[PDB]
């Protein structure tokens, strides 16, 4: 179904077009990722986090890298952290464009999708220049980043960033004040603050209901404590408030990107510790220790001291977490992945009480669901 | 750019903005596809002296978790996990959209 | 006086001082039925007594909110009701008793 | 409330393993031998459970190594031999256990290399 | 020790240790152990019978207020007599903190469903049941969530094989999709990577 | 002793009662299943298969294991009734595309190395 | 630090009321949306004339795999098997033996292109720059078997794409 | 160094050609067999041996960081030549 | 009885008189890094990788040769021990060839593993490396002498276990080399064992050359039938 | 090329009508570009 947003089988009980019951059946994209991770080394498991939520690739890489770095007791260098925050905000732009335009497309407003996907294409080009891939980059690694930025990337990121606000403005002209859009979005899928907290909601699904919580502000990571931005807050807990929150979050991401462009420091890009991060190729081809460490890091991988962590980030879809258990070897013993879409879809049935079919379509759109992270 | 001025005027009037100022197609202001070679600075551990690895070994400073209250083994003011959060401030930049 | 608590589903409270006093008195009454040497009773009594004193000493709602550190007195009321419900549950559960069972010797041993 | 069940533990009907892979399988419970190419002993600390080797053949295309054995890769790690035996028993697998082999304590003496009348004296150094 | 080593935070460590002591004193009936990890994460190891009380306390206490259940999962450790380790992750917005609660069970012992305490658990407990086979008592609607209809066994269990026992293919004679015993063109190649030399002296176990 | 906690039944009698109830429910469901899924089997075949699946686990003597088996059978029944299952899932019980594997020594010796 | 997105109150003056009545009855914001679409109608489309025009790429782009040689024509690969060890998809299969002149060379080098995730970890792991992901991306096949590459196919890819692969490596190796 | 088998099939650098009674040759009928024509063993056998006036020489395959890891080759044996274990190039001291 | 009490990292243990520091550390389950010590060969003490600090002693001792003294407190993880291991690994790797991708010892190398575990992660050696000519000791044991770390395990095994005095060291200092000095085939029914005990890729199996890597192999513990020893 | 076109439309190829053996008057595809012109055409470099 076009409105399904992936391989989702939603079983509904209907009286006329009124929805009496929603039963989301998932698992049509369960690939058994966590067992597979248990069969890999820590570097081999990284590309799985690209494919969990395929619209926020580097954010998932960052969450996993933070978990592994916390377990390794090491620290990424400052330039790497600035690169991580910059590309996390670019990724948030990508995700919010995808969410807003696919929501509008379900509702029926097909045009803004085509306007915004050219911008998405320009950001895919940024991804590709840095890593050689437009989507599953695998750029963020448990030691920093894989490669330094190419010699003219910052200028192009600046050129893109100084035009994007007008595209957001055109989107808002299309949608924000349209009476049809407001009729399809205002007072649809209203959730109270206490219900949102109890059901496990996070991100926009909290902020639309007035709860003042953003993980970048409350539990900052990387260099998020050094950037300035506002957190959008809703008033009514409906789809209109969440749409406004996402648009304003796009604007605040532009703000953060400008700050990151003007504040990128020099230095190395991965932790200067060759028992965790691979050495440079010239060193690998000149020095005995560098060659030994390259060999061992690419065959066996680094060992992680025993212990378990729960690391969470403010991914564009909500709180994204990893419960990572190390038994002391170079392979993870356990990796549980916490995806906000799981709880949001588990609450979809609650949010659709007393609504019609089209309202349920709008609610699925407003929950910002990608089933790679839901099923794993 | 290529478009005749009258079409530019019609575009500006319909959109309500000066379209030419912020064109969405990259005409010539982007970086060249060929660049000079880089040099890339070395890390802090690239010293030739006073660089013993045992003084910069983060993996070996991890320890097993500290045990509080094993079961197998004064007023006492009540405590909390952390101090209460401070209330947020209302965005001196733009408080209301 | 104040409109829009700001949280969806949380109504604005008229007369919040009286509600808070009633709730804290009920909480202390319930705690009075717990054994005096139980840690839950003394801790909850201490915090409840401080909050009740703060409510009694501050007639102003915004100044009281800033003193209580509880985030918008309607939330303080909700938390008081939550604590009262928990107090009744703890009375029924009696978690101050000695540990029910001791786990196997290698149950929490990690790694392996 | 406790009901005082009297029988041996048995979970085969709940695991979902096909009966062929429950009755005809033999597991080995053992401490793996030290790899003779190295001196480290860190891989000889825990007990291992592993299944019997089944048929592997050649793929007609590409000549890869094909198997039809779903348990050909499964290795379990245990703290003690008793835990491994209990796991195998409750899962219904026939097992063979091997007692742990440790290197015997050896009497070393550097000075013996230079014995006045003994055969131990080194001809070279 | 400066540039490449993760910095410490002793203030948060002290606060979490004190709060763990607080929780242990308030609920001696269930709390078996309290730990503060080196990177400031607080874990409370309890008895299974105290799943519902502990969590309820941690959700409703004025000094606790962990009103959000971030995650709930299981870990399989076959060497333990109680195979499965149930892990609850809770977040407090009022105090901007996180807590972990751990308990244990085996194959035949149910755990109390905590849907009443947290609505979020519903799908988490269904997922634990599906992947590990841990039954949850008094669950509103307990059934498989991730696996295929009619799928036998629990995939996340350590004993279960990585590629399972059956595969699917379309068969033209019966004109439908059929399930058959797994055959692999190329077998997954098992690697032995563990180094025979010890990496971390701080975690060395006694020689028994 | 042995200090175990039950799921539903305290002894084998209650577990057998639950088994009988689940068997009744499956027996009643079989004709509706044959009608709804448009299966080419008879109702007799379906009830025979239900009996065979029940008898696969006749050797169980633990009330907790029996309780879990009844829970799984109830899960499967709920799944079948609501049509979550498709015709392929129902027909997976009959193994219609699986060639019969022999059990005597000589045929096994002829085909390959597996016992 | 937060802002409100929907906490604004409407003016109640007669002028404001008449403007809102005009908006309701004469559909002003709908004409605004029509104007936006009409504006986009007169812009130049962002479409490119494929296959004549191509999308921009980078020297770091990961494409079809290739096995390279030294300038002498000798293969670079020495069968260290690091690419096979690092591959997260287990897409690489390697068999090696001493060559007739005693050289350490492969006798089997397969990449299953329908297992591969195109991560580029193998070219990072290779210590002699033997395995690369070349720039090509237009290699769709009509059968599944054509995507199971052996050593001959990969050596042919290297021979076919060396001119561009060397120029791509020269432009990026100082970042590696 | 290509050469055909008695069946007309090209023999690869590896040396594998399907046998006369091997059915697998049917996979090439109506199609072709992929064979790389530049045999590395033959191409490296054409390179001239480098003469150097030192007992120990160094090889990195050329190109600096674009070659292989740098190795040192002893050249004391005069009955043979020093061969790089990475690139296959040969070195000798001026003899006779 | 005759047992004496010594401490490994402040922990008491009872050992027989004449027990070396290495064996006492092994009693508590700690393995001292080694290259030249083999518990079935005579003690050499040459590699110097086993140097450890004894409490209240300024000089590190060689754990593989030094007998424990009553009341001693070994300190296997002190700064002095770690710096000793780092320096000895540095001297070992100074002249070692960059041969890991072509070395059969690759994933099974004690030198590699102990470099990863106890050594530094970098080189500050800026000179040229030494290179030595290869020896031919028969069709079973491949020889790549540049890789030799001069442990002398092969010499002690051949002299003491095999009963042959064909192996030795010629020259001295940096130029000291392990070999036979003449064209000789080290042929004996126990010869192949010098491949196992050699910690580096200097001595490798000629039949096994280049065919496999250790991480891909599956291990089946079995018995030999080539004779009646089993 | 035409540098006044926007990025993407500033470089293009008019394919040959006769490749190795097949008629390519209508049947063209991107795989007919040789690697050096492939590098120039996909804007991996500025130098033809
Ligand atoms: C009805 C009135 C039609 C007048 C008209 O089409 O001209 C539009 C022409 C389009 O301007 P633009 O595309 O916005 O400016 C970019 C240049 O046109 C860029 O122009 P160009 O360099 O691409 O020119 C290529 C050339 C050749 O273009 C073609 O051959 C392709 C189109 C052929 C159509 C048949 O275009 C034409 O000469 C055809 C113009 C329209 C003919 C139909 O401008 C006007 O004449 C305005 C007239 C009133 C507009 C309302
Ligand atoms: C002297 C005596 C004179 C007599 C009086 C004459 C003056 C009359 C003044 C008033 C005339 C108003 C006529 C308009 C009728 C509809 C107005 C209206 O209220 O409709 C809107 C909604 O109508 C719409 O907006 C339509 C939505 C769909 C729009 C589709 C495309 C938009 C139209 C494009 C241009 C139209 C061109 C039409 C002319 C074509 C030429 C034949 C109401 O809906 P809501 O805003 O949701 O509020 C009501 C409930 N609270
Ligand atoms: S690109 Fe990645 S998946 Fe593909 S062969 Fe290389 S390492 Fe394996
Ligand atoms: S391609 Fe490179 S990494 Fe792979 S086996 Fe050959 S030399 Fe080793
Ligand atoms: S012996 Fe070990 S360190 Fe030396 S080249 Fe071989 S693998 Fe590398
Ligand atoms: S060849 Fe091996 S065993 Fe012999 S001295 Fe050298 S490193 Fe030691
Ligand atoms: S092991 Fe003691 S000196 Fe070598
Ligand atoms: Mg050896
Ligand atoms: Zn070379």
């Amino acid at each position: 179904h076009p409105a399904a947003h992936g391989v989702l089988r939603l079983v509904m009980e209907l009286s006329g077009e009124m929805v009496r019951k929603c039963d989301p059946h998932i698992g049509l994209l369960h690939r058994g990722t966590e067992k597979l991770i248990e069969y890999k080394t820590y570097l081999q498991a990284l590309p799985y986090f690209d494919r969990l939520d395929y619209v926020s690739m580097m954010c998932n890489e960052q969450a996993y890298s933070l978990a592994v770095e916390k377990l390794l007791n090491i620290q990424p260098p400052p330039r790497a952290q600035w690169i991580r925050v910059l590309f996390g905000e670019i990724t948030r732009l990508l995700n919010h464009i995808m969410a807003v335009t696919t929501h509008a497309l379900d509702i029926g407003a097909m045009t803004p999708f085509f306007w915004m996907f050219e911008e998405r294409e320009k950001m895919f080009e940024f991804y590709e220049r840095v890593s050689g891939a437009r989507m599953h980059a695998a750029y963020i690694r448990p030691g920093g980043v894989h490669q330094d930025l190419p010699l003219g990337l910052l200028d192009d990121i600046y050129e893109f960033s100084k035009n994007f606000s007008f595209r957001i403005d055109e989107l808002e002209e299309m949608l924000t004040n349209n009476r049809i859009w407001r009729n399809r979005t205002v007072d649809i899928g209203v959730v109270t603050a206490e219900d949102a907290l109890n059901y496990g909601f996070s991100g926009v699904m909290l902020r639309g209901s007035g709860i003042q919580w953003d993980l970048r502000k409350t539990q900052p990571y990387d260099v998020y404590d050094q950037v300035e931005f506002d957190v959008p807050i809703g008033s009514r807990g409906d789809c209109y408030d969440r749409y406004l929150c996402r648009v304003e979050e796009m604007r605040q991401s532009l703000r953060i990107i400008s700050q990151c462009l003007n504040k990128m420091p020099p230095g190395e890009i991965k932790v200067d510790d060759a028992k965790v991060s691979p050495p440079k190729r010239a060193e690998m081809k000149t020095s005995m220790e560098s060659l030994i460490h390259h060999f061992k890091l690419y065959t066996e991988g680094y060992q992680v001291p025993p212990g378990a962590t729960y690391t969470a980030i403010e991914a564009p879809k909500g709180e994204f977490g990893v419960y990572l258990v190390s038994d002391g070897s170079s392979r993870p013993y356990r990796c549980k992945i916490k995806a906000p879409g799981f709880a949001h879809l588990a609450g979809l049935d609650k949010m659709s009480k007393g609504h019609m079919l089209a309202d349920v379509v709008a609610i699925i759109g407003t929950q910002d669901i990608v089933f790679g992270e839901v099923d794993r | 750019a290529s478009a005749t001025r009258v079409i530019q005027l019609l575009r500006n009037w319909a959109s309500g903005r000066d379209l030419q100022a912020k064109l969405q197609l990259r005409y010539q202001e982007i970086s060249k596809r060929t660049q000079p070679p880089p040099k890339l600075p070395v890390g802090p551990s690239h010293k030739l002296s006073n660089n013993y690895y045992c003084t910069r070994d983060g993996r070996r400073e991890a320890m097993p978790p500290s045990i509080v209250m094993s079961s197998q083994k004064t007023e006492k003011k009540a405590v909390t996990p952390a101090p209460p959060i401070k209330r947020w401030e209302l965005s001196k930049d733009q408080p209301y959209l | 006086l104040k409109k829009t608590t700001g949280l969806v589903g949380l109504a604005v409270c008229e007369t919040p001082h009286e509600r808070l006093k009633i709730l804290y008195t009920k909480i202390l009454d319930v705690l009075g039925q717990i054994p005096k040497n139980a840690a839950y009773r003394k801790y909850t009594e201490q915090i409840t007594n401080e909050k009740l004193g703060m409510v009694k000493a501050e007639p102003d709602v915004k100044k009281l909110e800033e003193q209580l550190q509880g985030g918008q007195i309607e939330e303080v009321i909700l938390q008081a009701e939550n604590e009262l419900s928990l107090a009744r549950k703890m009375l029924r559960w009696k978690p101050w008793e000695p540990l029910v069972e001791e786990p196997p010797a290698n149950q929490w041993k990690w790694p392996i | 409330q406790l009901i005082a069940v009297d029988e041996k533990l048995d979970i085969t009907t709940l695991t979902g393993v096909p009966e062929e892979h429950i009755k005809t399988r033999k597991v080995r419970i053992f401490v793996p031998a030290r790899n003779n190419m190295q001196s480290g002993v860190n891989n000889t600390k825990k007990w291992k459970m592993e299944f019997d080797t089944r048929e592997r053949w050649e793929n007609p295309l590409m000549g890869w190594s094909s198997t039809a054995d779903p348990l050909s890769n499964l290795v379990l790690t245990f703290s003690t031999k008793e835990d491994a035996v209990a796991f195998a028993e409750k899962n219904g697998w026939s097992f063979d256990v091997e007692e742990r082999k440790v290197p015997k304590p050896k009497s070393k003496s550097y000075g013996a290399n230079f014995s006045w009348n003994k055969r131990t004296r080194v001809s070279t150094k | 020790t400066r540039p490449t080593i993760r910095p410490r935070n002793d203030v948060v460590h002290k606060q979490l240790s004190a709060f763990g002591q607080y929780v242990a004193e308030i609920l001696p009936k269930y709390v078996q152990q309290v730990q503060v990890s080196c990177f400031n994460e607080l874990e409370i190891f309890i008895h299974p019978d105290g799943v519902i009380p502990v969590l309820t306390f941690l959700r409703d206490h004025t000094n606790a207020q962990f009103k959000s259940l971030a995650d709930l999962t299981a870990v399989d450790v076959p060497t333990r007599q109680n195979r499965f380790e149930i892990v609850y992750n809770l977040l407090s917005l009022r105090f901007n903190s996180r807590i972990r609660v751990k308990t244990y069970t085996d194959e035949l012992t149910p755990i109390e469903s905590s849907v009443t305490v947290y609505k979020a658990a519903n799908w988490y407990e269904r997922e634990i049941w599906d992947m590990f086979g841990v039954f949850f008592a008094n669950h509103p609607d307990l059934r498989r969530i991730l696996t295929d209809y009619g799928f036998e066994g629990h995939p996340f269990r350590k004993d279960f094989p990585l590629s399972g026992y059956v595969e699917l293919r379309y068969d033209d004679e019966v004109k439908r999709v059929v399930a058959e015993p797994v055959e692999l063109a190329q077998e997954f190649r098992k690697f032995d990577l563990n180094s025979p030399w010890e990496a971390f002296p701080a975690y060395r176990q006694p020689p028994e | 002793g042995t200090s175990v906690k039950p799921i539903f039944s305290r002894d084998m009698n209650e577990a057998k009662r639950r088994v009988r109830e689940l068997y009744r429910a499956w027996y009643r469901e079989v004709p509706n299943t044959v009608h709804l899924f448009q299966l080419d089997i008879s109702v007799k075949q379906g009830r025979d298969k239900v009996r065979e699946m029940f008898m696969k686990n006749a050797h169980v003597t633990d009330p907790r294991v029996v309780d879990l088996l009844v829970i799984k059978g109830k899960m499967e029944l709920e799944e079948t009734i609501n049509v979550w299952k498709q015709r392929t899932h129902i027909m997976r019980f009959f193994h219609e595309t699986e060639a019969p594997r022999p059990t005597d020594f000589l045929s096994k010796f002829y085909v390959g190395h597996d016992p | 630090t937060y802002k409100f997105v929907n906490m604004r109150e409407p003016s109640m003056d007669m002028k404001s009321v008449t403007d809102r009545a005009a908006q309701t009855l004469l559909w002003t914001e709908l004409v605004r949306g029509l104007g936006m679409t009409l504006s986009y109608l007169f812009r130049e489309p962002a479409t490119i004339n494929y296959p004549f025009e191509k999308g921009p790429l980078s020297p770091r782009f990961r494409g079809e795999h290739a096995l390279r040689r030294y300038p002498s024509g000798e293969e670079r690969c020495i069968a260290c098997k690091l690419c096979e060890a690092v591959c997260p998809a287990q897409a690489i299969t390697i068999e090696a033996e001493p060559r007739a002149d005693g050289s350490r060379r492969t006798t089997r080098y397969d990449i299953d292109m329908t297992k591969c995730i195109y991560c580029g970890f193998c070219q990072e792991a290779c210590p002699v720059d033997a395995i690369v992901e070349g720039p090509n991306f237009e290699f769709s096949t009509e059968t599944h078997e054509e995507l199971l590459y052996n050593k001959e196919k990969l050596l042919n890819n290297g021979d076919k794409w060396e001119a561009e692969i060397a120029a791509n490596i020269q432009a990026d190796y100082l970042y590696r | 160094g290509v050469r055909t088998s008695p069946t007309g099939e090209k023999v690869t650098h590896t040396g594998q050609a399907y046998d006369d009674g091997d059915y697998r040759r049917v996979r090439f009928s109506d199609r072709q067999k992929e064979v790389n024509e530049n045999f590395a063993i033959d191409l490296i056998a054409e390179q001239p041996v480098s003469e150097v006036g030192s007992r120990v020489i160094s090889c990195d395959g050329g190109g600096g960081a674009l070659g292989h890891p740098r190795v040192y080759i002893n050249l004391d044996k005069e009955t043979k030549t020093g061969t790089c274990g990475y690139c296959g190039l040969q070195f000798r001291q001026p003899h006779h | 009885s005759n047992l004496i009490e010594v401490f490994v990292d402040g922990q008491s243990v009872m050992v027989e008189p004449g027990t070396t520091v290495l064996q006492a550390c092994e009693k508590v389950g700690m393995q001292i890094p080694r290259f030249c010590y083999h518990e079935r060969l005579s003690v050499a003490g040459n590699c110097r990788m086993c140097l450890v600090e004894i409490e209240k002693a300024p000089k590190v001792v060689a754990a593989c040769a030094m007998p424990v003294m009553k009341g001693w407190n070994i300190l296997t993880n002190s700064e002095k021990s770690k710096k000793a291991r780092e320096g000895v690994m540095e001297f070992l790797l100074a002249n070692h060839p960059l041969d890991c991708p072509i070395c059969d010892q690759g994933g099974e190398c004690d030198l590699q593993d102990q470099s990863m575990m106890f050594g530094s992660d970098r080189s500050r050696f800026l000179e040229g490396k030494r290179a030595v000519e290869d020896k031919n000791i028969g069709p079973l044991v491949k020889t790549i002498m540049t890789r030799c770390i001069q442990c002398t395990r092969c010499i002690r095994f051949a002299s003491e276990i095999a009963g042959v005095d064909d192996l030795g060291t010629t020259g001295r200092g940096n130029d000291m080399q392990v070999g036979t000095y003449i064209e000789k085939m080290f042929m004996s029914e126990l010869s192949g064992n010098i491949i196992d005990i050699c910690p580096v890729g200097a001595l490798t199996s000629k039949p096994y050359a280049f065919t496999a890597r250790p991480w891909e192999t599956r291990k089946t513990e079995s018995i030999d039938v080539m004779d009646a020893v089993g | 090329e035409d540098n006044k076109q926007f990025f993407g439309r500033h470089r293009w190829v008019i394919y040959t009508t006769e490749m190795n053996g097949r008629d390519t008057f209508w049947d063209v595809d991107g795989s007919m570009v040789p690697p050096e012109w492939h590098r120039w055409l996909h804007c991996m470099t500025d130098d033809p």
